[PDB]
C-alpha cells in the first residue's frame, strides 16, 4: 500500500527557507501525481502546489516566487521548498497524491494524504517542557473511580505527543489541546480515569515526546 | 416514355418506413451520441442521413467507416441487448467534457469507457459466445491519450493494446499517444471498431490498456433496409420509389434522376 | 478567481438524524466538486468526487449532489463517528477549497464527573503552582467553572481547555487551570473550582485544604 511520511523542522524562524520532505513507501514515486497543502491553524486548507507525472509544476499563484517543489529519484522523495518565511506560513504542511488527468478533464481524487508536520514560524527558542504529576487523593476515591494525570507545562512550539504507560492504557486517557499563556509557552495536562482499587497497585507513566526539542520524559503519577 | 425523370422533392412516408436522422448519423445513433438518444433500438426500411447532422460527443475516427455504415444499414435495427461483462479490476462509466448528456459529463451510451481503479489496471480477458442463432455486432474503441501522463493517469500503463478475436478474425489495435487537432476542448481521440461474431464463434477481448468497452451487442437482420444520404423532405403520401431527388413514379420503364434508388425503382439510365 | 462558501458554519444534529451541508460557488463549476471529511487532529478523506460519485469505502449515508454554483452533501443516520469539519474543494485551472462546516453530533444531557488536583511540590519548589480542576465526558458543552481561594473569586488568573467532541459517545471534556505563585499560593488555605453545568441540579465544588 503507498504510504506517505513528512519529513521537516519544527521551527523555521523568519525570512529562512522551509524544506519539507515527503517520503513515499511502497509505491512508484514517478508514477502518480502529487500535491503540497497547508492548513493554517483554526484558518482552513489552502493550496500550495502541485507536481505531475510529466515533471511540470503548477504554485499557487499568491505563492509562485516562494514555492518549490522537487523530486528525487534514487531517494522516492517529494521536497517542498518555501522561501522568505513569514509568520502566515505557520501551519501544519501536508503532503498528497491527486488523481489528475490533465487533457482528458479527470479531476477527481486525493486518495493519499500524508500525516502533517507542524511547521511554526517564528524567532523564539525551542524549550521543552516540564512535566509535574496531576496525584490522585482519597479525596479522588469517590467509592470506585478517582483520576490522575500529568501537567505538561512550559514549551515551544508544538506539538508534544502524550502516552499512559508506553501505550498500554488508552482506556479513558483525555490528553487536553494545549493552551499557549501569556509568556509565550504551551501548557497542557493529559488525564486519565482509572479504577480507585487499582491505586495503590498498578504503576502509572506518563510518556511526554517533544521532538522540536528532543525532550523525552517519563514520570510517575502516584498518591501522597 | 423510358426515362422517368419529372422528380416530385419529397420523399413519401409509405409504403417503405422511412427514418429522419435529422442533426444524427448512423454510425453516431449507433455509438450513442446524445443528442441521437432518441433512436434507440429504432428499425426502419430506409434510413436518410442529412447534410446537416453532425457529430456533438467525443471524437471518433472509424477506419472502415463505409462498411460498419453498410452493415447497420441492411440490418434496419438498432436494437440492443445488454450484455453483463465481468471487467473485474478496473473502473467504468468514464465521462468527459465533450459528450454531455442533460448538461452533465457523460459517454456513448453503447460503450464504456474502462479506467484505472485504485491505481491498477489488470489484463483483462472476458469471453461472451453467441449461443443464439442471429450473427452479433459488438462495436468498440480504442483512446489515443495525448501526452504519456495521460496514459499513465487513465491506465497506469506505460503502453496498451486492444486484441479482439473470433475463430475467423484477431483485431489488434494498438494506441498511437499522440495530439490531434482540438475538438470540443479535447486533444486525444478513439477509434471505433466493429467484430461480427456468428453463431457458435466467440469473442476474446485480450485489452492490456486503453480499450472502450462494448455494452453489448447487436442484431444482425436479414432486411432489404439501406441507407440514402439526401436533404429531401419527407411529406405524407404513398410511393413505390424513392431517390435522393424525391420519390419517383414507377409507370416508366427506366430513371435518369439517379442511380441511387430504394425498392420497387425503374433502372437507372444517364442523362446524356 | 474562484470562491467556495459552505453554509452554514456549524451544523447540531442528534444521531440519526439527516445532515445537509452546502457548497455555493461563485462561478459556474460544472460536476468538478469534491467533499472531505477532516476528522479533529486527522486527515482529510475523499468522500465524493464529480459532485456525486462516491469513493472507496465510502458508504452509501455519504451521497453528494449539484451542478454549477450550488453543491450540496447529504449524510443520512448520522452516526456518533461523523463529528468532523467537512470541506468542498474545486479543481480546474486552479485549486479551491472551502470554509468548512462543523457536524457535532449530540448525545442525551450527561453530567460531569469533576476532580482537582493540588500543585506538586517538584512545582513549588520552583515558585509557581498550578491548580488544575478536571470535568470529564459531559455533554452539553457549556459550562462554568469559578475557582475559590479562600472565599475569594478568582478571574484571569485561571485557563481553559476543552477537547473536541469524542467520536464515540459525544462527550466533551474540559481542563482548567489556577495558576498562581509560591508566596501567594501559601498565603492561603482552601482552594475550590466550582462547576455549574445543566446535568449539575446544585454546582459542584471539589477542594482541597493545604498550602
Ligand atoms: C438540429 O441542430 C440545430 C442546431 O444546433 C438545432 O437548432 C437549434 O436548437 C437549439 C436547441 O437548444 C436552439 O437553442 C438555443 O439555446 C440557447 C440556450 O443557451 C439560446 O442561447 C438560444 O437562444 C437558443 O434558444 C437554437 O436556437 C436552434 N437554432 C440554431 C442553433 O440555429 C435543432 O433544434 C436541431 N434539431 C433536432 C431535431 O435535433
Ligand atoms: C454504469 O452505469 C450502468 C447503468 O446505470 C450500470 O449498470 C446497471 O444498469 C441498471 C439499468 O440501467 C441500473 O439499474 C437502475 O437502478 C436505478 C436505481 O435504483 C433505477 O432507478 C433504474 O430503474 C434501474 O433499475 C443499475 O443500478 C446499474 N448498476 C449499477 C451498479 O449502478 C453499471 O453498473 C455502471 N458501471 C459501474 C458503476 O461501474
Ligand atoms: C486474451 O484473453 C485470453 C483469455 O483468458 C488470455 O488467455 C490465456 O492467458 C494466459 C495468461 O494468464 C496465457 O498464458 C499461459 O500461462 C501459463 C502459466 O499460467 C503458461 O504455462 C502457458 O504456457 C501460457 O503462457 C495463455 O496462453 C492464454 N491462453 C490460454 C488458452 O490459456 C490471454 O492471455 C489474453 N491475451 C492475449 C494476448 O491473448
Amino acid at each position: 500500500e503507498v504510504q506517505l511520511q513528512e519529513s521537516g523542522p519544527g521551527l523555521v524562524k523568519p525570512s529562512e527557507t522551509l524544506s519539507l520532505t515527503c517520503t513515499v513507501s511502497g509505491g512508484s514515486i514517478s508514477n502518480y501525481h502529487w500535491t503540497w497543502i497547508r492548513q493554517p491553524p483554526g484558518k482552513g486548507l489552502e493550496w500550495i502546489g502541485d507536481m505531475y507525472n510529466s515533471g511540470s509544476t503548477k504554485y499557487n499563484p499568491s505563492l509562485k516566487s516562494r514555492v518549490t517543489i522537487s523530486v528525487d529519484r534514487s531517494k522516492n522523495q517529494l521536497s517542498l521548498k518555501l522561501s522568505s518565511v513569514t509568520v502566515a506560513d505557520t501551519a501544519v504542511y501536508y503532503c498528497a497524491r491527486d488523481d489528475i488527468v490533465i487533457g482528458e478533464g479527470w479531476y477527481h481524487g486525493m486518495d493519499l494524504w500524508g500525516q502533517g508536520t507542524t511547521v511554526t514560524v517564528s524567532g523564539a527558542s525551542t524549550k521543552g517542557p516540564s512535566v509535574f504529576p496531576l496525584a490522585p487523593s482519597s479525596k479522588s476515591t469517590s467509592g470506585g473511580t478517582a483520576a490522575l494525570g500529568c501537567l505538561v507545562k512550559d514549551y515551544f512550539p508544538e506539538p508534544v505527543t502524550v502516552s499512559w504507560n508506553s501505550g498500554a492504557l488508552t482506556s479513558g486517557v483525555h490528553t487536553f489541546p494545549a493552551v499557549l499563556q501569556s509568556s509565550g509557552l504551551y501548557s497542557l495536562s493529559s488525564v486519565v480515569t482509572v479504577p480507585s482499587s487499582s491505586l495503590g497497585t498498578q504503576t502509572y507513566i506518563c510518556n511526554v515526546n517533544h521532538k522540536p526539542s528532543n525532550t523525552k520524559v517519563d514520570k510517575r503519577v502516584e498518591p501522597k | 416514355e423510358l426515362v422517368q425523370s419529372s422528380s416530385t422533392g419529397r420523399i413519401c412516408d409509405s409504403p417503405h418506413r422511412i427514418l429522419d436522422g435529422e442533426n444524427c448519423t448512423l454510425i453516431d445513433a449507433l455509438l450513442g451520441d446524445p443528442h441521437c438518444d432518441g433512436f434507440q433500438n429504432k428499425e426502419w426500411d430506409l434510413f436518410v442521413e442529412r447534410s446537416k447532422a453532425y457529430s456533438n460527443c467525443y471524437p471518433y475516427d472509424v477506419p472502415d467507416y463505409a462498411s460498419l455504415r453498410s452493415l447497420v444499414a441492411s440490418s434496419g435495427t438498432l436494437e440492443f441487448n445488454n450484455e453483463s461483462f465481468n471487467w473485474t479490476g478496473v473502473a467504468q462509466n468514464g465521462t468527459s467534457y465533450a459528450c454531455k448528456r442533460s448538461s452533465i459529463k457523460s459517454f456513448f451510451s453503447r460503450l464504456n469507457w474502462l479506467h484505472q481503479l485504485k491505481y491498477k489496471y489488470p489484463a483483462l480477458n472476458v469471453t461472451m459466445p453467441n449461443n443464439d442463432k442471429f450473427d452479433k455486432l459488438y462495436i468498440w474503441g480504442v483512446h489515443h491519450p495525448s501526452t504519456d501522463s495521460d496514459q499513465t493517469s487513465i491506465y497506469a500503463q506505460a503502453s496498451g493494446r486492444v486484441t479482439v478475436s473470433t475463430k475467423r478474425s484477431q483485431q489488434t489495435v494498438i494506441p498511437n499517444i499522440g495530439s490531434r487537432p482540438w475538438v470540443r476542448g479535447i486533444s486525444s481521440r478513439i477509434s471505433i471498431h466493429w467484430t461480427i461474431v456468428k453463431p457458435g464463434d466467440i469473442l476474446l477481448i485480450n485489452s492490456t490498456g486503453n480499450l472502450i468497452a462494448p455494452r453489448g451487442y447487436f442484431k444482425i437482420r436479414s432486411g432489404k433496409s439501406s441507407i440514402m444520404r439526401s436533404d429531401a423532405p419527407i411529406g405524407k403520401c404513398n410511393s413505390e420509389c424513392i431517390t435522393p431527388n424525391g420519390s419517383i413514379p414507377n409507370d416508366k420503364p427506366f430513371q435518369n434522376v439517379n442511380r441511387i434508388t430504394y425498392g420497387a425503382c425503374p433502372r437507372y439510365v444517364k442523362q446524356n | 478567481e474562484i470562491v467556495l462558501t459552505q453554509s452554514p458554519a456549524t451544523l447540531s444534529l442528534s444521531p440519526g438524524e439527516r445532515a445537509t451541508l452546502s457548497c455555493r460557488a461563485s462561478q459556474s463549476v460544472s460536476t468538478d466538486l469534491a467533499w472531505y471529511q477532516q476528522k479533529p487532529g486527522q486527515a482529510p478523506r475523499l468522500l465524493i468526487y464529480d459532485a456525486i460519485s462516491r469513493a472507496s469505502g465510502i458508504p452509501d449515508r455519504f451521497s453528494g449532489s449539484g451542478s454549477g454554483t450550488d453543491f450540496t452533501l447529504t449524510i443520512s443516520s448520522l452516526e456518533p463517528e461523523d463529528f468532523a469539519v467537512y470541506y468542498c474543494q474545486h479543481r480546474s485551472t486552479w485549486v479551491t477549497f472551502g470554509g468548512g462546516t462543523k457536524v457535532e453530533i449530540k448525545r442525551t444531557v450527561a453530567a460531569p464527573s469533576v476532580f482537582i488536583f493540588p500543585p506538586s511540590d517538584e512545582q513549588l519548589k520552583s515558585g509557581t503552582a498550578s491548580v488544575v480542576c478536571l470535568l470529564n465526558n459531559f455533554y452539553p458543552r457549556e459550562a462554568k467553572v469559578q475557582w475559590k481561594v479562600d472565599n475569594a473569586l478568582q478571574s484571569g488568573n485561571s485557563q481553559e481547555s476543552v477537547t473536541e467532541q469524542d467520536s464515540k459517545d459525544s462527550t466533551y471534556s474540559l481542563s482548567s487551570t489556577l495558576t498562581l505563585s509560591k508566596a501567594d499560593y501559601e498565603k492561603h488555605k482552601v482552594y475550590a473550582c466550582e462547576v455549574t453545568h445543566q446535568g449539575l441540579s446544585s454546582p459542584v465544588t471539589k477542594s482541597f485544604n493545604r498550602g
